[PDB]
């Protein structure tokens, strides 16, 4: 609901620093999806994967907030940690059974 | 004029970046409406 | 809120009754539990009852870690509980005979079970950020390595 | 058995991911709108004229 | 545990790439302010902001 | 940026006739004395 987004204070930007930052805001939004595709960084992999072990069961045990499950799989990448926790224990059980 | 003049780096802070303007008035929207002064009357008796 | 846990394991056999019923019975948890059971024979009105209050104020201890429960009203409850479980154990030492070695093993009692009741209170008093104490300053906590001059 | 299944899940999953990437190319981008204050010699530029509120003409 | 082992391997590709389904909002867009709350601004009884309450502004 | 800002929100008003009636912090007041260091005299 807070599609609206106002900044009162009389900044004085002109027509040229709004384009300018809003060039620059799509740049660090797009930047933070990029962070989130298939472009990924191991560090940002391990990270994941240890929000996710931490948050699974804290949403789960209802600690922060309501949340649905839905949103409690996705909310914070949390389904990435999930993914890269069950490829590493598939890469070390094959590679154990064999 | 020459108070104009003056303007200063200490003055950043009351004048630089105009933000507001004196001289120009503005105005809230505004409505068309009218007001008429009508008698209501009692129920019962007006006495002490 | 219930929940009926279905153990899904077939060894062979699938012509299965269903259990289409309600049979769902609530755990204990095991947490904050009282000192000394020995007056369970020579008091069960009162040992029964604080464990009975000590079961409700566990149960209102594990809800605390659900953040809608966040607020005042969470903490005053188990307040008002904590003074239930200890209203019950102090009724035993008011009914003890005048034999000073039960009233420092009921005291033990009282003091050390209020100590984990408190503990535990003050864990989410501390957690919700809400610095309430209406119990006024029980002596059992807070207080170590030192006493009052005021003892048995 | 093992082989079929494990072919079966690579195509599915082929299937699947072509698919889904297909979408989140084609997905709304939700749009948050951030206001900002006219500047001053732009907002009197701009300011609406008395004839604005002339509802009482 | 082999065949629940590589349909953990298709799950896992599956998940770590289907990730861009959910997501913060995207494009932002940059409108200047209705008249009367500007107006209301550039004037005389305004207080300070608080950076939230979802302030009530005329259409 | 974001310096002082607000989220914000479309309702059509009244143009006119209505108190608007904007929401403020939780203060209170109190009259405190302070006490002096030194004489306090002529």
């Amino acid at each position: 609901d807070n599609v609206g987004s106002l900044e009162l204070n009389n900044l004085s930007t002109a027509e040229d620093v709004a384009t300018l930052q809003n060039q620059l805001n799509k740049l660090a939004e797009e930047k933070h999806k990029r962070s989130t595709w298939k472009g990924l960084t191991f560090r940002i992999a391990v990270q994941d994967m240890w929000e996710a072990l931490t948050g699974i069961p804290t949403d789960i045990y209802q600690n922060s907030g309501r949340v649905s499950l839905k949103e409690l799989l996705t909310r914070d990448d949390r389904l990435r940690g999930l993914g890269l926790i069950f490829f590493l224990v598939a890469v070390v059980s094959i590679f154990f059974l064999a | 004029i020459s108070q104009l003049v003056s303007y200063g780096a200490q003055d950043v802070y009351l004048t630089g970046n105009p933000q507001i303007t004196f001289f120009k008035a503005v105005y809230r929207r505004y409505t068309n409406f009218a007001m008429e002064s009508i008698q209501q009357t009692f129920d019962g008796t007006t006495d002490f | 809120w219930l929940f009926f846990f279905a153990l899904a394991v077939i060894y062979m056999i699938y012509k299965r009754d269903v259990f289409k019923k309600i049979a769902v019975n609530l755990k204990m948890n095991g947490v904050s539990i009282p000192f000394v059971d020995k007056y369970s024979k020579q008091y069960p009105t009162y040992t029964k009852n604080a464990l009975f209050h000590v079961t409700r104020f566990n149960n209102a201890y594990q809800k605390t870690f659900e953040y809608k429960n966040i607020s005042i009203d969470t903490i005053n409850n188990l307040f008002s509980i904590r003074d239930d479980v200890l209203y019950n154990i102090s009724e035993i030492k008011l009914r003890l005979p005048n034999d000073l070695t039960q009233e420092k093993e009921i005291n033990y009692m009282y003091e050390k079970t209020d100590q984990r009741l408190m503990e535990y209170i003050t864990d989410v008093k501390s957690r919700f950020h809400i610095n309430i104490y209406p119990g006024t300053m029980s002596s059992a906590f807070e207080a170590r390595n030192y006493r009052a001059s005021n003892d048995i | 058995g093992a082989f079929t299944s494990f072919v079966l899940m690579l195509l599915f999953t082929g299937i699947i991911l072509i698919a889904t990437n297909e979408l989140t190319y084609n997905r709304p981008r939700e749009i948050q709108y951030r206001y900002l204050p006219r500047d001053l010699d732009s907002f009197i530029r701009t300011q609406e004229m008395p004839s604005a509120i002339f509802s009482s003409m």
